[PDB]
């Protein structure tokens, strides 16, 4: 009796912890065993939760990406092409069709094909003492001919088709324009764009929220489990003693 | 504590309730059953203290935030609110060096 | 086509780096505007896949780079890119070297997994014993208090 009794205080401390840390988890562990079985089940729903959480990640990374992207000031970006329009007067496209209706905008991206973002400039063959300048441009850039204030239509071998448009680039060479939707152009409905790549980026952020408030959960189950292993092991799952006390 | 003698259980819980005179300064409800409690003849009564304290706590809790009524229960998602909201912390910090 | 040139030829033809030579222009009228799926900007070219001519460019080689009249007020500049859809060989050095970091991975991974396992041998041992001994463990050797 008297062994069991100093024995007892330890035992029912233990339970009462045991108790709570499982009712904690949704099952009644029994064993050891049992424990590191749930440890198991534990460490393959923190690999799945980081998972899922670092997904989520990578998608705003790209959409935030995309949104800057679409952001300013005209276009795409102020980069070599914006910087063109004072290395020379070279005005961006698509800013000369800043206010172009959302209609006429996918015609307007399918006909200025990859040209969509060139930049107008009365003279070509003025670039040419600074062309040897742009090693750091984009790999592939459009220069065009024209009064950038009223600049005419550049001339192409159009071909108007249903939702696209077919145009001989050069000989033998010809390039196919399906419509676009929600073109890039201007600012006409390009701020709605990113407004609304905005607004899904509020959605995958509440979304990686809740997933790394879950993986931190589960780490913190597992770091009282380990607490509760590295005490308390030695007398989990041990008998009651107060019932042989009583007998 | 049946394995503790009356002495040990007494000094707790007197230390406890000197904490708890010092903290009750901000709330009239709890610091009425607190000055109706400590006397020793009325244990109920500092349970309907315990209940009080133990339902006032239940206000703070900002469903929202944590969703459901327990206090003790809400203890393990504040810090894991206080682990994630560390992590963002850090997010946050490298996005702003950058 | 030559590794070499190939950056030059793909700088040369840009987005029309990709697409097809089409045999002939009256196909293309009578079967792409059926088409929705294909890219957006499709390139098409007229001539024989067999065999295909130089197509018709305004090029002048820039350094690193070349400017081609691709239409009436109309110059395109481009830069020479690496990995060129031009000359693709059979793609064999991206693979190869992709293939050496990642058996690199695969073979840590294994190392980790590896210890890993080991870990838990060791767990399953103490599990085992602390199941089994911990309660007899430690405490005296009772031969002398047997003899006595």
């Amino acid at each position: 009796i008297q062994s069991l009794t100093a024995r007892a205080p330890v035992w029912l401390a233990a339970q009462d912890t045991l108790n709570q840390l499982c009712e904690q988890s949704g099952e009644t562990l029994a064993s050891s065993n049992d424990v590191t079985e749930y440890m198991q089940q534990l460490l393959e729903r923190e690999r799945e939760a980081t998972v899922e959480r670092d997904e989520v990640a990578a998608q705003k990374r790209e959409l935030e990406k995309q949104i800057e992207r679409l952001s300013q000031p005209s276009g795409a970006e102020d980069s070599r092409m914006i910087a063109l329009a004072e290395r020379f007067g070279g005005v961006l496209l698509s800013e000369i069709y800043d206010d172009i209706t959302i209609d006429d905008a996918p015609y307007f991206s399918a006909l200025y094909g990859p040209a969509r973002h060139g930049i107008v400039v009365p003279d070509l063959s003025l670039v040419r003492p600074h062309l040897e300048t742009l090693e750091d441009c984009p790999e592939d850039l459009y220069l065009i001919e024209g009064d950038p204030q009223s600049f005419d239509d550049s001339v192409f071998n159009a071909e108007e088709q249903t939702n696209a448009v077919l145009v001989k680039s050069s000989d033998r060479q010809w390039r196919y324009s399906r419509y676009p939707e929600l073109p890039l152009f201007g600012r006409a409905a390009r701020e709605n764009r990113l407004e609304a790549l905005n607004l899904e980026r509020d959605a995958l952020a509440e979304r990686y929220a809740t997933l790394s408030f879950d993986v931190q959960k589960i780490q913190r189950a597992h770091q009282a489990f380990s607490q509760f292993v590295g005490k308390h092991l030695s007398v989990a799952f041990d008998t009651d003693p107060e019932a042989e006390i009583r007998e | 504590l049946a394995y503790m003698e009356g002495g040990a259980l007494r000094s707790m819980s007197d230390k406890a309730l000197g904490a708890l005179r010092l903290a009750v300064a901000d709330n009239e409800h709890l610091r009425d059953a607190l000055r109706l409690s400590e006397d020793p003849k009325r244990p109920e009564r500092k349970v309907q203290f315990f209940i009080a304290v133990y339902q006032h706590l239940r206000e703070r809790i900002r469903q929202d935030i944590i969703r459901t009524d327990d206090p003790v229960d809400a203890i393990e998602q504040m810090e894991i609110e206080l682990a994630r909201l560390t992590e963002e912390l850090t997010a946050r910090e490298q996005k702003l060096a950058i």
